[PDB]
């Protein structure tokens, strides 16, 4: 309840900034939508990677160590795959 | 029985409904059925989390990253048919009739 | 498209469909289907088509709810008694979830709104996949929660699949469309069985899905999407014709030939149990769902329309498609009569 | 050659290729995997005395169990 | 069909992922470890029917560790009681804080 | 050292939580003090109800809360 | 007491804000043949109070658009993150301490990409959508390379606390071991800064205006717990509080001094150079510096 | 030259040298000489508990030091 | 602002989920699914919580939403409330109230279960002796047995990787 | 179904260690060297029988050795252990890297007197 004390301070701060700023004074394109999609699957593989660092510490570090090189070597098959096959041109 | 617990499927089955009738844009049905999927979230997770069933935690995460990809898939469909019509109606599919 | 790609897409089918076949764990066969439906949604919109994109839209939308369905259950079946061991479910309510969830999945007769619409708009490659394969992959997965299913709810999908699949086809020149219809009367007959021997069940099920694969050969031999076109390749060559024919009468389950060979063994391992009245209805069902065919068949190669020319240019040119397998296939179709103790090979 | 066209991309298949390949030959995995295995988060528990076992050293000051001096000497 | 090339290669590859009691690489137990173990050691060897019609009672216990359905209602009954009870107003509470 | 006392504590919790229970409810008809619904006799860790119930909110909410939200 | 903490934090965020723009605008001027604000005052504080007090008593930009609802929930949004994210930040003795506060930082900053969708849905006709469309795609497309980057360099210490990075830099700055990542996360930061050399060619501009330099004060309070620093040396905190406000000073005048040097890139050539030349690289740096502690037998004491 | 620069520089430095300054010398009194003891583990919040609990005084940083052995 | 502070955050919880079911705008659907979001990770870290909410708030409200906002932005129009819409918030709103009130002036809610209404700081742990949050190493284990799982999982994103780009004009 | 067999209060009655955590904690080694040799038995106890209801009397055992631990380093040297224990107490959790200096202090001390 700590931070959430703290949340809820800081956003009355800010809506009585806004209180104070304003009752006081009186198409598209194809390519375009490929950035979101290849974003979002290069940060679901990000979400992937992530928890690495916890798993630092275990008995298995070879077997670890040969899928997490997997898991970047695809990513970068991936970003190869698009970076081929006009995916990201213009 | 974690009281809670029936908030959360009363919740799903509330973004159920919400996914099944909809009117007019399919974004509103998707994205309740994107609600859904953190309804799904947040009831294992909770349920795995008190339980202390430590071993197989990978459940959230996985359904994080596999329904989320599901959610990139359908919006890329939808792109695809608000290009090649006018709109992204549940209207002008009257074509390809039953 | 490239043949990298769709060599690709085509060994992420038989991933998927493997991974559900073999899994012991309830998230890797949820992953399984998902898998499925991503590699199931590119062999559509081949073409592109506005039609490949409706159809493909709907199918994305039912499909993705029915992965949700499926995962709702899961997570009930741990709010119960909790392990995730692919087996006996421990709540009516989780199972029930489950069983629409795949009946949303393979169809029944409340859920069959979508199948016509997306077998319609699409290419025959696409429609031979998604046929056998989406209703080859959720059998595996109910003859393995067969134990924990209420009777109540297999028994209505299936009696009122098989009289709504039988229904619908009466008024539709779609080929894609009769196909469909007979896909959903067919998953309604091989479910009905389920709760008393599962072998009937997956037999039914490797005999439709080669009954299937001989009659989208026999479409892919040739262009064709109304009777009409029929007629013409009945003027254009002659053992497609007998062919038509064969097959026809082999989908509507008459005793020589190998098609009667599921239905009478349901019989049998139906009514063993006192359920008579069931299997006489479902049966004079199966005589009901023959219509169709009939007109189809008289449509082919019993009565023969005028045709068009320009077949007389069609005539110096030998129909020069490939096929898959087409002739092993369909000698295995037919003739299977007298191999009856070979039921046994699948069990 | 290709070390003017697009050098980031060279240099970037050089080191990926040295940090795959690297780890056949150096001293200290075996270092690495012993230094893990001897870290304890679970508490030993005491076992019932002998079954004639000639190790299980009732005394942590005696030099009999699955000993270490190398921790301290890098 | 379950096929079983998880048991056929010699490949225990999906079987850690199923229930507890299997070796968490940090070695911690849940809060129905032993109920799981017993049930599992009643219902072993069984036909999956007959386990229905001779391990209920450990499988019963098991459901109680899990979700404490009845638990919960034994306690929510004595907080109903004593609110009742203290709204008629006997017994100034000394539970709180001493006995 | 700190699980002893820790399983010294909890026993403490039990028998006077119990004591007040055998106190509280000589009205109802069924009810015996102390039967666990559990059907099998094994020590059974408490849910945490169990031991800090009836303290009126307070101080159950620094004891099983405050981890969670302590800074 | 609590409330106190929280008031000390967030009372100087208006003084540190608008100091940072008269300085920056100083310091513009200088690298320019220029004084100035001078004139006004002495040396120009009361300069940066005084057209402060103006922008927020001027006139309100009427709408002229629809979603008041929005139109308020945007900035809202941005100040709020501006002032909730300062927190966890670990000047010696932190607000909160958290077990995790790196992926706090980084959905915090996705929260500022919601911030600028909104407003530009609320905004105007169709251009200024376009415009505000582009300007989240060239924003989103870092939340890759600051995340990888820093992965990369929490994992040579570990845990996400933040508390023993600061333990772990005292012996030698982390930019010896890691100074090209360090180089490509600093860019990244130019890049979420959404500054020179980058695009914007309106209001609540009070907010916005408060939204971006609070993230800039923070980017460099987080480079400068992140990358750099010295030993804390506890009963004496004030001697590592000014040594840290010392070199986030010195790195923030670097920030300028960077900024008032180049011209703008181009739009393809920008993802061009983003995706062809940071991406390839920075997995590569990662991967090296995953396999790089598995064999130099240095595993962190993420307890 | 850079003299007019760096009193700006000083006081918006002073604005960034006071929230830690005095945020520290809120917990230094706040604890009575003490760094306050953070919680990230539950073993280390048990070993809280129980110091809070033999102090008597419902908080934690009174130590009760030795004086109570027997 | 008592006792019952999770059950709270669930109420707020189905709140937003209603929210954003009453079918509008789709960026206001969006608003609501990011303030649903929020608390779902209030919630999940009340009941402790160390990562997982936290982790899902960069996935969906920091990589999904924005997506959703961003074909809000390129597709639809909205280029010119009901009474359908603010009738079903009205039901949402008055069927949490009716099962509050099931909750607070009975004992109890069954729809067809047997759900012991009251307070759910139980069940919880009674202090064990963790050291290292167990949630911590319980992700840490994705790693140490995850010879099959990621592999599969990898390869599905590669696989929506270039299905993507094919559906959307591979290449 | 069955009853509890709870110890009563005639068992729930051990004088405990009345000392802070700190000073726990910073005789670590010490406490774990020459007392907590017979609460092996009590941990013995404890995995053989998980069942806190039998195994208190060897808690009672563990509870004055460390009793006896504590008067023994309380009737000799050090008193400069308690300048040790608050030289580690204010420097956040208790890190035995902090106070070297006393630390070896109290280690000559406890090494030539005791
Ligand atoms: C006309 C359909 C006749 C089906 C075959 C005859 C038959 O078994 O009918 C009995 C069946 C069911 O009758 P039944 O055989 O269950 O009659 C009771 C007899 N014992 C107790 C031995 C089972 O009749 C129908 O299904 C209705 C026709
Ligand atoms: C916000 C946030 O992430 O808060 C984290 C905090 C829990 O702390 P954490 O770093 O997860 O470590 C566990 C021990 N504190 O979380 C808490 O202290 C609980 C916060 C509860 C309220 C969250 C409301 C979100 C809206």
């Amino acid at each position: 309840m700590n931070l959430m004390i703290t949340l809820l301070t800081n956003f009355t701060l800010a809506t009585l900034l806004v209180t104070i700023a304003f009752w006081l004074p009186q198409p598209f394109s194809m390519k375009f939508f490929l950035v979101a999609i290849t974003f979002l699957l290069f940060d679901l593989e990000i979400a992937l990677l992530l928890p690495l660092p916890w798993a630092s510490q275990t008995t298995n570090l070879n077997t670890m160590l040969t899928m997490a090189l997997l898991l970047i070597f695809l990513l970068a098959v991936s970003l190869a795959y698009e970076w081929t096959q006009k995916g990201l041109e213009w | 029985m974690s009281l809670v617990y029936m908030n959360i499927m009363m919740a799903f089955t509330v973004s159920l409904t919400g996914l099944l009738m909809y009117r007019s844009h399919l974004m509103s049905s998707l994205l309740c059925l994107e609600g859904m999927m953190l309804s799904l979230f947040i009831l294992a997770t909770l349920m795995i989390l008190n339980s202390h069933f430590t071993l197989a935690s990978m459940m959230p995460i996985i359904l994080l990253v596999f329904a989320a990809c599901e959610a990139a898939l359908g919006l890329s469909l939808l792109v695809m048919v608000s290009n090649t019509y006018g709109t992204d109606y549940v209207q002008n599919l009257n074509l390809l009739q039953c | 498209m490239n043949p990298i790609i769709l060599i690709i897409i085509l060994m992420t089918v038989m991933l998927g469909t493997i991974i559900v076949m073999i899994s012991t764990h309830w998230l890797l066969i949820w992953i399984g289907f998902e898998m499925n439906m991503l590699a199931i949604i590119p062999i559509m919109m081949k073409k592109h088509n506005p039609r490949a994109t409706e159809a493909s839209t709907k199918y994305f939308l039912t499909q993705s709810t029915a992965s949700m369905l499926l995962m709702m259950a899961i997570i009930i079946n741990l709010m119960f008694s909790g392990q995730w061991t692919v087996m006996k479910l421990f709540n009516p309510m989780a199972s029930m979830l489950m069983t629409m969830a795949l009946a949303m999945k393979l169809g029944m007769a409340p859920f069959h709104f979508w199948v016509p619409e997306v077998t319609q708009g699409i290419p025959l490659s696409s429609g031979l996949i998604l046929l056998t394969w989406q209703k080859l992959a959720p059998m595996s997965v109910l003859y393995q929660i067969l134990p924990s299913i209420n009777l109540d709810l297999i028994l209505t999908l299936s009696i009122l699949s098989i009289t709504i699949g039988g229904w619908g086809g009466l008024n539709q020149t779609q080929l894609r469309k009769i196909m469909a219809y007979s896909s959903i009367a067919h998953m309604g007959w091989m479910t009905a069985v389920l709760l008393y021997n599962p072998t009937m069940t997956l037999l039914n099920l490797i005999i439709y899905i080669i009954m299937t694969s001989t009659m989208f050969t026999l479409f892919m031999a040739n262009s064709t999407t109304t009777t009409l076109s029929l007629s013409h390749t009945w003027n254009k060559a002659p053992i497609m014709t007998i062919l038509v024919l064969i097959t026809l009468l082999s989908m509507g389950g008459l005793p020589p030939l190998s098609g009667f060979m599921p239905k009478w063994m349901i019989i049998q391992e139906m009514t063993k149990n006192d359920s008579i009245i069931l299997p006489t209805l479902m049966a004079i069902t199966a005589l009901l769902n023959l219509y169709f065919y009939m007109r189809l068949t008289y449509s082919t190669a019993l009565t023969m329309f005028p045709s068009t020319n320009n077949m007389k240019m069609k005539w110096q040119f030998p129909t020069t498609k490939r096929m898959t397998l087409l002739p092993t296939m369909t000698v295995l179709s037919t003739m299977l009569l007298p191999l009856t103790p070979i039921l046994s090979i699948l069990e | 050659n290709v070390w003017a066209k697009e050098p980031v991309l060279v240099a970037s298949f050089a080191i990926a290729g040295l940090a795959v390949i690297l780890p056949t030959l150096s001293p200290y995995t075996k270092y690495s995997l012993m230094i893990n295995r001897a870290t304890p988060y679970n508490y030993p528990v005491p076992l019932r005395d002998d079954g004639n076992m000639p190790d299980v050293p009732s005394h942590p000051q005696d030099p009999q169990g699955p000993s270490l001096e190398w921790l301290k000497r890098l | 069909p379950f096929f079983d090339v998880q048991k056929k290669l010699g490949v225990d590859l999906d079987h850690w992922m199923t229930i507890q009691s299997a070796e968490q690489p940090h070695r911690i137990p849940a809060r129905c470890h032993a109920f799981e173990k017993e049930w599992i050691e009643c219902a072993h060897g069984i036909g999956s029917i007959r386990a229905e019609k001779e391990c209920k009672i450990e499988f019963e216990d098991f459901r109680e560790c899990l979700l404490r359905q009845k638990t919960m209602k034994r306690l929510n009954a004595i907080k109903r009681q004593r609110d009742k009870l203290i709204k008629e107003g006997k017994y100034t509470p000394p539970p709180h804080h001493s006995g | 050292l700190l699980q002893a006392e820790k399983d010294r504590r909890v026993l403490q919790m039990l028998r006077e939580n119990l004591e007040e229970e055998a106190t509280i409810m000589k009205d109802v008809p069924g009810w015996k003090v102390g039967e666990s619904v559990f059907h099998t006799t094994r020590w059974v860790t408490p849910m945490m109800g169990e031991l800090y119930g009836l303290r009126t909110g307070e101080e159950i909410l620094s004891s099983t809360y405050g981890f969670i939200w302590y800074t | 007491m609590f409330m106190i903490n929280v008031l000390t934090l967030i009372i100087p965020i208006l003084l540190a804000v608008a100091f940072l723009t008269l300085v920056e605008r100083k310091v513009l001027g200088y690298m320019q043949f220029r004084k100035g604000p001078n004139v006004v005052g002495p040396y120009g504080l009361l300069q940066p109070i005084a057209d402060a007090i103006k922008l927020f008593i001027k006139e309100p930009l009427r709408p002229a658009t629809s979603s008041i609802s929005m139109f308020i929930l945007a900035p809202i949004l941005a100040l709020t993150l501006a002032l909730t994210m300062w927190i966890p930040l670990p000047m010696p003795y932190p607000l909160i301490n958290m077990n995790l506060g790196v992926l706090f930082m980084l959905a915090m900053s996705s929260l500022a990409v919601y911030s600028i969708l909104w407003s530009g849905w609320a905004s105007n006709s169709k251009y200024a959508l376009i415009g505000a469309l582009r300007a989240v795609a060239q924003t989103i497309s870092y939340e890759v390379t600051l995340a990888i980057i820093l992965l990369s360099v929490l994992l040579m210490n570990g845990s996400f606390t933040l508390s023993t990075l600061i333990i772990t830099q005292e012996q030698v700055w982390l930019i010896f071991p890691a100074w090209p990542l360090a180089m490509m996360w600093f860019i990244s930061t130019l890049a979420e800064t959404n500054r020179a050399p980058f695009d914007l060619t309106a209001g609540p501009f009070a907010l916005f205006f408060m939204a971006e330099y609070a993230n800039i004060i923070m980017m460099n309070i987080f480079t400068t717990t992140l990358f750099l620093g010295a030993f804390h040396n506890p009963y004496m905190p004030e001697l590592y509080t000014i040594n840290f406000t010392i070199k986030s000073l010195l790195l923030s005048i670097t920030f300028l001094w960077i900024r008032a040097s180049y011209p703008r890139f181009r739009y393809d050539q920008l993802m061009h150079l983003l995706w062809k030349n940071f991406l390839p690289l920075t997995l590569a740096l990662c991967m090296w510096h995953v396999s790089l502690p598995i064999l130099l037998s240095s595993i962190p004491p993420q307890t | 030259m850079w003299f007019e620069v760096l009193p700006g520089i000083a006081v918006m430095g002073v604005c960034l040298f006071i929230p830690g300054m005095a945020t520290a010398r809120i917990h230094r009194f706040s604890n009575g000489g003490r760094e306050k003891r953070v919680a990230h583990y539950s073993y280390q919040w048990y070993l809280m508990e129980r110091d809070r609990r033999v102090s008597g005084v419902n908080r934690y940083y009174v130590s009760k030091g030795l004086e109570n052995i027997d | 602002m008592m006792t019952y502070i999770v059950f709270i955050l669930s109420i707020i919880f189905v709140m937003g989920f209603v929210g954003f079911s009453s079918k509008p705008s789709p960026i206001y659907g969006g608003l609501g699914l990011i303030v649903s979001g929020g608390v779902g990770c209030g919630i999940v870290l009340n009941f402790g919580g160390s990562f997982l909410g936290l982790m899902v708030f960069l996935i969906y409200l920091g990589g999904m939403m924005v997506v959703f906002g961003y074909t809000t932005a390129m597709a639809t129009e909205q280029y010119p409330s009901n009474k359908v819409v603010l009738g079903t918030f009205i039901t949402g709103l008055l069927m949490e109230f009716l099962m509050v009130y099931y909750v607070l002036k009975d004992k109890e809610v069954e729809i067809v279960f047997k759900f012991n209404g009251m307070g759910d700081w139980v069940i919880y742990d009674t202090g064990d002796s963790g050291f290292f949050s167990e949630e911590a190493m319980g992700i840490a284990a994705l790693y140490s047995y995850g010879t099959w799982l990621v592999i599969v999982t990898g390869w599905s994103l590669l696989i929506g990787v270039v299905v993507i780009m094919e559906i959307t004009r591979g290449n | 179904p069955g009853i509890v067999e709870l110890p009563s209060l005639e068992d729930l009655k051990v004088q405990e260690v009345k000392v802070s955590s700190s000073v726990l904690k910073a005789a670590a080694h010490h406490y774990g060297a020459q007392c907590d040799k017979p609460n092996k038995e009590f941990m013995l106890c404890r995995w053989e029988e998980k069942d806190p209801r039998r195994c208190l009397e060897e808690g009672k055992l563990v509870n004055q050795c460390a009793l006896e631990f504590f008067r023994q380093i309380k009737r000799h040297c050090a008193e400069p252990f308690t300048e040790y224990w608050t030289c580690i107490d204010y420097s956040g959790l208790q890190l035995f890297r902090r106070c070297r200096k006393e630390q070896a202090q109290f280690d000559k001390c406890v090494l030539d007197k005791l």
